[PDB]
């Protein structure tokens, strides 16, 4: 059980990542626009 | 008058009648005024690409740049500096679970959304060292807390340095997820994918601590996605009537 949760657990991170850093893009060109 | 007819009409639990008292959006500027105050009252508005100004109105309301406001204030007379329980405290004018998360309490309250970083990674190994009985996620929300409003930094930190074992770790890291994103509107749903994946998870403290951080995260929302995800899971006859409350 620990080490399938801590493994989707470090997906999921990714996945977050993936979502952080486009909306660090869209946010960014919005803003210089 | 439109920022005034806005707060009349916050003040009237109307909110069909305040997006009415918005549509006018006759003048760019106060159409952009009343959107902060919006936002800052945290008033969910309604629209997508079909109105002038929409995509900066949205970003206004949603308070993406609270967060790098506050830090320019900050860094005019800058205060970023890390300061120890006993500095905010002044022992030198004259280490159980107890009083060590009493001090990352301190500390959290007093450095607020200012990236403890060096002395925020100090007080963590202390804290996690410390890990006993209480010293439970609380102090992972600690650290929540100093990063709170601080979706780049916070969520970065944690991801990091957070999670694996320690249910009460990852219950700390959904934690401070949600202190992350409280008060803090986004289409993106960093705080919320994450508590509604965890939030079946059989363990019944961590449990608890996803739904009150998917809770606190939109604390105020008033949308229904989280409303129909959590009331179905009400029922914790399975689980504590501590979780029943917490979730209610």
């Amino acid at each position: 059980l620990r080490q399938t949760e801590n493994r989707a657990t470090r997906c999921k991170v990714e996945r977050l990542q993936l979502l952080l850093q486009q909306k660090r893009l869209r946010r960014k060109a919005r803003r210089d626009a | 008058r439109f920022p005034e007819a806005l707060r009349l009409a916050l003040m009237l639990n109307d909110m069909e009648l305040v997006e009415d008292i918005f549509t006018s959006c006759k003048d760019v500027v106060v159409q952009k005024q009343m959107a902060f105050m919006l936002g800052r009252h945290g008033v969910f508005l309604e629209l997508s690409e079909d109105v002038e100004e929409y995509e900066d109105l949205t970003e206004i309301m949603s308070n993406v740049q609270l967060n790098s406001n506050f830090l320019a204030l900050a860094r005019e007379l800058d205060i970023m500096e890390p300061k120890v329980p006993d500095d905010i405290y002044k022992t030198h004018l004259e280490d159980s679970a107890r009083m060590n998360l009493a001090s990352s309490f301190v500390n959290g309250f007093v450095n607020a959304a200012f990236g403890q970083d060096k002395l925020l990674t100090d007080d963590g190994n202390k804290w996690l060292y410390k890990n006993k009985d209480h010293g439970m996620l609380s102090a992972a929300a600690s650290l929540g807390m100093i990063l709170l409003w601080d979706v780049d930094g916070g969520l970065t930190q944690i991801d990091k340095y957070l999670y694996s074992s320690e249910d009460y770790i990852k219950s700390g890291a959904l934690l401070a997820c949600g202190i992350v994103n409280s008060g803090v509107r986004n289409e993106c749903d960093p705080a919320l994918a994450l508590l509604s994946d965890y939030v079946l998870h059989n363990s019944n403290t961590m449990r608890l601590g996803s739904i009150f951080g998917l809770g606190l995260a939109y604390a105020g929302s008033n949308r229904e996605d989280v409303l129909t995800l959590l009331l179905p899971v009400m029922g914790d006859s399975k689980s504590s009537m501590e979780v029943a409350g917490v979730t209610a």
